[PDB]
RNA sequence: GUGUAAGUGCACAAGGGAGCUUGACUGCGAGACGGACAUGUCGAGCAGGGACGAAAGUCGGGACUAGUGAUCCGGCACCUCU
RNA sequence: CUACAACUUGGUAUUGGUGCUCGAUACGGUUUGUGUAGGAUAGGUGGGAGACUGUGAAGCUCACACGCCAGUGUGGGUGGAGUCGUUGUUGAAAUACCACUCUGAUCGUAUUGGGCCUCUAACCUCGGACCGUAUAUCCGGUUCAGGGACAGUGCCUGGUGGGU
RNA sequence: CCGGUGCUGGAAGGUUAAGAGGACCCGUUAACUCCCUUUGGGGGUGAAGCGGAGAAUUUAAGCCCCAGUAAACGGCGGUGGUA
RNA sequence: ACAGGCGUAGUCGAUGGACAACGGGUUGAUAUUCCCGUACCCGUGUAUGUGCGUCCAUGAUGAAUCAGCGGUACUAACCAUCCAAAACCACCGUGACCGCACCUUUCGGGGUGUGGCGUUGGUGGGGCUGCAUGGGACCUUCGUUGGUAGUAGUCAAGCGAUGG
RNA sequence: UUUGAAGAAUGAGCCUGCGAGUCAGGGACAUGUCGCGAGGUUAACCCGGGUGGGGUAGCCGCAGCGAAAGCGAGUCUGAAUAGGGCGUAUCCACACAAGAGUGUGUGGUGUAGUGGUGUGUUCUGGACCCGAAGCGGAGUGAUCUACCCAUGGCCAGGGUGAAGCGCGGGUAAGACCGCGUGGAGGCCCGAACCCACUUAGGUUGAAGACUGAGGGGAUGAGCUGUGGGUAGGGGUGAAAGGCCAA
RNA sequence: GAGCCCGGUACGUGAAAACCCGACGUCUGUCUUGAUGGUGUUCCCGAGUAGCAGCGGGCCCGUGGAAUCUGCUGUGAAUCUG
RNA sequence: GUCAACCGAGCGUUGAUCCGAGGAUGUCCGAAUGGGGAAACCCGGCACGAGUGAUGUCGUGUCACCAGGCGCUGAAUAUAUAGGCGUCUGGGGGGAACGCGGGGAAGUGAAACAUCUCAGUACCCGUAGGAAGAGAAAACAAAAUGUGAUUCCGUGAGUAGUGGCGAGCGAAAGCGGAGGAUGGCUAAACCGUAUGCAUGUGAUACCGGGUAGGGGUUGUGUGUGCGGGGUUGUGGGACCUAUCUU
């Protein structure tokens, strides 16, 4: 399985190497994990790789960053772009976690999961403004104050 | 069996052998697992019933694509 | 006595002995026997190329009859067939 | 007699990581070429007129060892300019520098493999707990715990086989 | 009574499938060197490649082999002479 | 392979469980079934009245605090223990090692007891830094009570499980 | 049908009716007949109210020998015209050679097959007719009988008198002994009931497996009822190769 | 035993409604913003597939020298000098 | 109506009886479908309506199962999913043969028999249709300057061949014919698109050059769904780039 490397592992090299590895290694262990990606085109693989790098190291955090973010989770208004019609007041889609994220990257700057973003309690669907939640810790959770961009 | 899922690798019906014949089937099956995937996509683990060959398929080709293709088919997953 | 059972024959020797020696060949074969059929038996004579012999002539295994097994399927050498 | 079920053996796909050990393959410096003339195991071989030394050498005792045990090269260290130039013998010349590199024994580097000690992430759990579920020793899903690349299944293969 | 057959156990050996290997050869031919009448036909070497049947070697169980086992199937003899 | 095989919820299934009637008379033929008489079990209306509680509120409970007495006890830090960081002195068969007289083919190699730094090495005790332990408290504080705050709320006619 | 049957070898009660070499197919071979004649004939199909017209793709003949290349009234083998094999419709007339059996070269006479149909035999198909035991596939069947499950009911009557318990003797205490109670038992005699040992009868039966007189068990490994389950190479079987709708 | 009795035939007639054929006009699209040819090189021409090996089926073809077509596993390529 | 008469009572020129096409009604079982069930018989729910002094009763409808679409929720658990609730459309079974794909025997013949044959027949399964399936060359052929989708019929051919070279099986090419549609539609390179998982030259790039505001037609990636372009064999096509430019 020709795949390129995102992190550091034993008997292989560093992140952003290039391996030849066994078929069920690259099945079972990195590929499922984010950790690494199939060689199938240049500068696919290439961007892929970039991304996926970049986005690796800047996912973490640890139990006091949750300690703090859950005091840095009431940010500004964080507004969402939308396409859809106002006649009667309905949504044309449903608007994804990555659009809310990248909304508090350009905002706020938290560049947070979203996994763990409670959209189901945000009930998208129905023009207005949703509240959000994230679990962010084992018990502390925080809230964020949302608004919609009329359409 | 189940059947295969991905492709339609059923079985077949062989006969006779070496040493004066005798005529004489033995299903020749087709090598199909019990492995599991992820879907990244919905959030799930979902098992099949899918040959090493067909494995082979995802590995090249992905798992959103073949649940797509199955969806065609409509096999009930 | 005849290599080996028995018979028919063998002294005119097919018995015994000595010298050369490979016909223990190739290509054929008139006419005949015996014959359910397939098998089986002899066969003069012609040609090349030879043996022996001075020559005539004899030699296509053994004094004769037994000593072995069809067809199919494969194997080896040679062919100016495909 | 021939064959089949069932059982069983091994190879292979599922099916992987690190460590150790045992093989041969190739990139690599290496041990090592007893024919008399005679320092004489004369590495055969193509340029070929100095020979590497001094970015520290003879003869050397000793760390070493093979051994065709006459002999062979190797290193702590003195030594501080020593054997040597066709040394001359020859099918053939140095064993001077340089080198296509073979009959060799050793050993680094990609490997190709196996066996063994293990981790877990595939896989298995008629092990547990919770949910669907109000009822469910079913089934599924999450999780804990455990086993574990074994087992199970598929395909090829050998064997026993009046069980049929 | 453990020889015969069977069951259990243990491999020092011998035979031992599939698979991994692929030496050596045989087909084909890019290219040459002679033969000949001439309007190139017939001979030899014949690179790599593609193919053919392929050995050497490494191969487990089993079988042969070594012991145990009969409240396991099973088996248990004769002649002669002397008071 | 397909046909189909099993099977949970559940649903059917008495040969059993629970559940309210006995005697006499009658026709040409039925009879605990109709008739005569006396009884019983479900439900359903209308009305009669004895006690009824919701509204009134009649009695009877808790929340839980600001907080006071003493005490789990991040704990600033305290009462007792050893071992070994660097380690202190005494001594003992010392890898190379500096080296008394001699065995030893007549000698280049095979050594010994005392002798000296080193102390790859060995035993003993004491100023000893790191160590955690049980005991008593201080912060957090958890245990015992005065106002309170059984005040606003709360239980009290009934039927009451498809649950125990 | 038998060497041989009036045959005491088989078959037939009698009558009447029914009941066994057939058809397909340009099939094969042989032979009659008809058309054509070195030629013969069409198939599918198209057009046709009909049985008729067309349709040249094909087949059979017209030259064979040889494994084959290939050659050709010759060809194959073989070194060979040197013999032979096969073939050259057959006869006829003249020659030359031998009478090892006749051959060889000339001349003329000149070759007859094919398509319909009929008959006989024949090939493939059930192939003159009737007749098995038994093989396979898919289903029906446990209301009889074999066994199991779930739930109820039945076993008159009379005897024997285990364990235990009590009293008493005995004991140092026991063990032990006697009297009583208790009333167990794959216990006993005997009806119902379940079976079916002997024997007689029946044996074109009252009966497609019974009756009469006797007999075994008869509180148990019981008999039976209602409902249910196991199904064919399979079930079930206190096992006989027994039972699974006479 | 019927041409001339009857029923009916040869022949010609006949459909308010429903059904089927086409026929039309609706309705629907659809090309119209276009084409013929030129010219030198990069890119594409249907992937777990075709191919090869191992067991098998069926093709005149019974594993045979055995193509083409194929079923299950295992391995597994290129895009027109393909 | 009739076997099938008898009796009684009636209708009909105002057009009956009779015939044809469409409608209505259409008890109960049956795929059977509210639940259940020994088939045609037992019990119910919900909305409405009729009815009783109230209950009982009665009538009209509707309520199964799955597959898909849409809608609400998203359990363990975070994303979110399986699942749950409502609505809309389908399917469900029967049939005489005919078809396609799959499975798939045996008696028979071989004078035995296993390979073979009987036969890939009978039978079984899954699905159809009025017909089905196949079908446009990754084909045949042989140097002929050929053919040109497929299928079904005639012949080739009982041949070449295959085969325990035994029984027996057995083509195709080619040729003549029926019918003709020598038929059409797509994917990919390439653009324009909505997007969706990612990131940030955060800029000299998104476009027809150029005169240029911005400061991103997101800057660059990558698959997804839509629309153009493109459908070939003597190769074609998309980029490119001239020419006439209905």
């Amino acid at each position: 399985m020709k795949l390129i490397l995102t992190a550091e592992v034993e008997h292989l090299g560093a992140a952003g190497d290039t391996v030849e590895v066994k078929d069920g290694y690259g099945r079972n262990y990195l590929l499922p994990r984010g950790l690494a990606i199939v060689a199938s085109r240049g500068a696919e693989r290439q961007a892929e790789e970039i991304r996926r790098a970049r986005e690796s190291k800047v996912i973490r955090d640890i139990e006091h960053a949750n300690e703090l973010k859950t005091a840095l989770e009431g940010l500004g208004d964080v507004t969402l772009s939308v396409n859809a019609a106002g006649d009667t007041g309905k949504l044309f889609g449903s608007v994804t976690a990555a659009d809310v994220v990248n909304a508090i990257k350009k905002a706020g700057g938290p560049n947070l999961d979203k996994r763990t973003v409670q959209l189901a309690k945000a009930h998208i669907k129905s023009v207005g403004t949703h509240p959000v939640t994230v679990k962010l810790h084992t018990g502390v959770e925080a809230k964020v104050s949302l608004n919609v961009v009329a359409q | 069996s189940a059947h295969c899922q991905v492709t339609g690798r059923g079985p077949g019906f062989g006969n006779s052998v070496s040493h004066s014949h005798r005529r004489t089937p033995r299903r020749w099956d087709p090598n199909i697992q019990n492995k599991t995937y992820y879907l990244p996509s919905e959030g799930r683990r979902i098992r099949l019933r899918v040959s090493a060959k067909g494995i082979k398929v995802i590995d090249r080709d992905g798992i959103e694509a073949v649940v797509a293709r199955m969806r065609a088919r409509g096999e009930k997953y």
